[PDB]
């Protein structure tokens, strides 16, 4: 159906050598309502990637359903973190695109 | 009897030898390289295992921990291996069943023995995690197969050869440096021009039991690998070879004299010269060749003792000492590792009591002595006494008061 | 179940040895209810016909060094992505999803 | 575990309604349910100390489902 | 796909429902305001593209043929929370590990005994511990009559209550049950752990925040 790619791209080698593998393998998008927020605006599904070291980035879909894969993976046991970002995101660390599809 | 059946677990017994090897070898997958990298300095035609996967302990991609140990599983791999070919050769060379099955049939019991017992008695006794070894290998220990200088293959006892050495030439100028430059020798030095003679009784009744010893070594040393195998090699090697040869004197042999060509060296066998020594010291010969063998075998284990005897002699007393406590505890370990005093005088408490019921535990004062008769490890004492907990078995602080319990008068 | 192994053991060889085990159940019942796959114990019949097969296959003998070398062959034919989705999953709720900063919208 | 941690109940069964309970049930030797230097009070989550490791069981199993001053009664191993 | 998801039709009764697709053999209404009609036979199944929205005591009941309005069994028991409805707790009692304690709670929902959860109360609440009821003698945990008798063993605890609507077995476990709303692995080795509520959860967390200061009684109840 509809889909919502939103690719954000870290520092070109700039800030991230500044580093002992704490907790660096991957951003994850979990869809937060908008209805409680540090919460002017509400009604609102914000698929928010946060990382550890880099600040969270929210993209805005007003759909309630907006690109929620079901059953896409052929029965994989990967929990991870959420279920929107273990279907439809991607974790590139090496070019440190993560995107939330 | 059924002898197809019994071919049959026969040959689940050789799948269920080959998967407990299997799962050893995942494992410790060191053990295998270690045996390969062994078994590639006596067979050339065998193809060589990965270096790196051998140095990291892996066979594909899992790396292996380090596991005295590699000398119990080489020892309990043996074992199988002996177990799996003697199956193999015992094997090597329908209604009326059913019929007879109905037979005794109300027995209240488990039959589940036919194919489990062979995997678990092969798996690598012990109650959950006691002992690497399986079940047919868990008396198996390296203390009545190697010395304590050797420390399970790792080293060669030489300072009784030295000590045999000096007194076959019957002095005290023999020290035991001398003995391991003078025994490294043994293709043609130690058969013309070695530290003793050829033929000397002295020197050749301390050699024969040598050579025998590094023998015994080098089989318990390569005992994963092909012992019958490599003695039959180097039994086929010295039948084909003419193996000395010299540029101006030709052949010599083991007469201790050499031939002008190859055609008398052929023909002095003929002669009344050289088959007295063939048929006189064949077993001298035999014996300084399988020394020779085992020395070239275990010559990395013979720099290792000379090393170990260097670090030794050139080490203080203290040194030498923790040295000995190490290589012992190394030799004798397992293979897989795991207020007043007028409180005390006007209470009491300067005199102890025992009360023979609780375990005879002692306490301080007759006050907690005769409060032993309500407590909780002196009530497991009248529960093993069988007298009830009462005021009679209390009023008694000895076990003879449980013949007057209430199985006693009524 | 020694005697119910023997009777399977005996159906399985005369199945290995493919129609006596299903001749005898028509002409006989509850003793001959192996053959059945309404019971779990069809996939150990089959088993054991087809070790009994292979045992009659032969009928040669094993030559397996050979037996180390199958032995290391059966050897060689999760746990770091099982420890990054729990440091994921410690992640996501240790970073907090309240401070959205909208850089795109859809 | 010779002491059983009742608890589960107010200060209406307090320790001494403890006690009380274990001469019901199953009996307790000593009670260690102490209080702070300002309160003073017993609130009934006390180590009951029974007379046996199986005495603090059988307050552990029989004894926890009390309705202990309006709460439900329960009795660890200590 | 034989089944049927009639709704739209609690007045309704099962000779009413099966009145009108006369031949359904099995015709089993939920509490709430949907029923499934299920025919033996091919043809006489495709009742949804025949007689849908067909007037059923003068009112109208959609019929699709499928799962939309709805082994171990489930004890369906609507747990109200004094004169309200707590929330229609289907603890699916684990038969798989305590059959026995299982059975005693689908037949205490179920009322068939004579006696059960069909109307008794839960005296027993502690708050995330446990929720002890299906007394139906002294009401209080004290009374209750297994099948065997006033006491009966329990069956196994090879479950564990290691979530919420996880179902035991409470005492030795005769008529009393306990529902678990968290983690009781203290408690393990004397109450059976024999349910895991996969619908309902929210109903026992709504009888562990209420637990007792509010009369928990599943009045309405069944398999
Ligand atoms: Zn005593």
């Amino acid at each position: 159906r509809p889909g919502y790619k939103v690719t954000k791209q870290r520092d070109s080698e700039m800030g991230q050598q500044s580093d002992y593998p704490e907790i660096a393998e991957m951003p994850r998008h979990r869809f937060m309502s908008a209805y409680e927020q540090r919460p002017p605006d509400r009604r609102w599904q914000y698929l928010l990637m946060a990382a550890e070291p880099y600040e969270t980035i929210a993209f805005k879909v007003p759909s309630r359903e907006i690109d929620k894969a079901e059953g896409k993976f052929w029965t994989h046991w990967n929990r991870e973190t959420k279920q929107f970002f273990l279907q439809f995101h991607f974790k590139m660390e090496k070019p440190p695109a993560p995107p939330s599809l | 009897e059924t002898i197809l059946e019994q071919q049959r677990r026969y040959h689940e017994e050789k799948e269920r030898l080959m998967d407990v090897m299997a799962k050893e070898m995942l494992t410790k997958k060191s053990t295998l390289r270690d045996q390969i990298n062994s078994d590639h300095r006596t067979r050339a035609m065998q193809d060589r295992y990965m270096e790196v996967s051998g140095n990291l302990r892996d066979l594909y991609d899992d790396k292996d921990g380090l596991r005295a140990e590699f000398y119990n599983r080489l020892k309990q791999i043996k074992e199988f291996h002996r177990k799996h070919p003697n199956e193999i050769c015992v094997p090597m060379s329908l209604k009326a069943r059913e019929n007879p099955s109905e037979e005794a049939q109300n027995l209240v019991e488990f039959t589940d023995e036919e194919g489990y017992g062979r995997y678990l008695d092969l798996h690598d006794y012990i109650n959950l995690k006691a002992s690497e070894k399986l079940d047919y290998i868990t008396y198996l220990s390296i203390f009545d197969q190697l010395f304590d200088i050797p420390k399970e293959r790792k080293n060669a006892e030489y300072k009784r050869y030295l000590e045999m050495l000096l007194e076959y030439l019957q002095d005290y100028t023999d020290r035991v440096k001398p003995l391991q430059d003078q025994n490294e020798l043994f293709f043609e030095k130690k058969w013309e021009n070695g530290t003793f003679p050829g033929w000397p009784k002295e020197t050749s009744s301390a050699l024969t039991h040598a050579g025998a010893h590094l023998d015994l070594s080098a089989f318990s040393s390569w005992e994963e690998l092909a012992s019958l195998g490599l003695d039959r090699l180097k039994s086929a090697l010295l039948a084909l070879g003419g193996t000395l040869e010299e540029r101006a004197q030709r052949l010599f042999s083991t007469k201790s004299l050499e031939s002008l060509d190859t055609s008398l060296f052929a023909k002095n066998p003929k002669s009344k010269g050289t088959k007295r020594d063939t048929e006189r010291n064949k077993d001298i010969a035999f014996l300084e060749a399988q020394i020779y063998e085992y020395v070239e075998i275990l010559g990395e284990q013979r720099h290792l003792t000379h090393e170990n005897v260097q670090r030794k002699q050139a080490r203080t007393g203290e040194e030498r000492e923790e040295e000995e406590e190490e290589q012992i505890s190394e030799s004798e370990s397992e293979d897989e590792e795991n207020i007043p005093y007028w409180l005390y005088k006007l209470h009491g408490l300067n005199i102890n009591y025992n009360c023979e019921i609780c375990g005879n535990y002692t306490y301080r004062g007759p006050k907690a002595f005769q409060r032993h008769f309500a407590e909780w490890r002196h009530a497991h004492g009248m529960r093993c006494l069988g007298i009830p907990n009462t005021a009679h078995f209390a009023n008694v602080t000895q076990i003879e008061d449980a013949v007057s319990l209430w199985a006693k008068l009524k | 179940s020694a005697f119910d192994l023997d009777v399977v053991k005996l159906t399985a060889q005369f199945v290995a040895r493919r129609q006596f085990l299903t001749q005898l159940m028509q002409k006989e019942n509850y003793q001959f209810d192996f053959l059945r796959p309404q019971h779990s114990l069809f996939n150990y019949f089959t088993k054991l016909v087809e070790q009994y097969t292979k045992i009659l296959i032969p009928p040669s003998k094993l030559k397996k060094r050979e037996v180390l070398d199958q032995v290391c062959y059966r050897v060689e034919w999760r746990k770091k992505e099982e420890e990054e989705k729990e440091k994921e999953r410690v992640a996501y709720a240790q970073i907090d999803w309240h401070d959205f900063v909208v850089v795109e919208t859809v | 575990d010779a002491t059983v941690y009742v608890g589960g109940l107010d200060e209406k069964v307090s320790e001494p309604l403890l006690w009380e309970l274990f001469l019901q049930a199953g009996p307790v030797v000593n009670t260690h349910m102490p209080k702070d230097r300002v309160t003073g009070q017993h609130q009934g989550y006390g180590f009951v100390e029974f007379l046996s490791e199986e005495d603090a069981d059988y307050a552990i199993k029989i004894m926890n489902m009390i309705k202990l001053y309006g709460k439900p009664i329960r009795v660890n191993k200590a | 796909k034989r089944v049927l998801y009639v709704g739209g039709l609690e007045e309704v009764d099962d000779k009413v429902l099966h009145a009108a697709f006369i031949g359904d053999i099995t015709d089993i209404q939920i509490p709430l305001d949907y029923e499934t009609e299920k025919h033996r036979g091919f043809a006489f199944v495709e009742f949804e593209l025949a007689e849908d929205a067909a007037a059923a005591i003068d009112n109208m009941n959609e019929s699709e043929l499928f799962g939309r309005t709805i082994s171990n069994p489930q004890v369906y028991m609507d747990i109200k929370i004094g004169n309200k409805p707590a929330g229609r707790i289907q603890m699916l009692l684990r038969s798989d590990v305590v059959p026995m304690t299982a059975e005693n709670f689908r037949c205490l929902c179920t009322h068939e005994k004579g006696f059960g959860f069909k109307g008794s109360s839960f005296h027993r609440i502690i708050p995330q511990f446990m929720c002890q009821g299906g007394d139906f003698t002294n009401h209080n945990g004290t009374g209750g009559k297994s099948i065997y008798g006033k006491k009966f063993d329990d069956e196994n605890f090879i479950l564990k209550h290691t979530g919420p609507g996880l179902l035991s077995m409470a005492n030795t476990n005769g008529s009393q049950f306990f529902l678990t709303c968290d983690k009781t692995d203290w408690l393990d080795g004397k109450h059976v752990v024999f349910g895991e509520v996969t619908e309902g959860l929210d109903v026992l967390r709504q009888i562990e925040a209420q637990g007792p200061k509010q009369k928990v009684i599943i009045a309405d109840c069944g398999e």
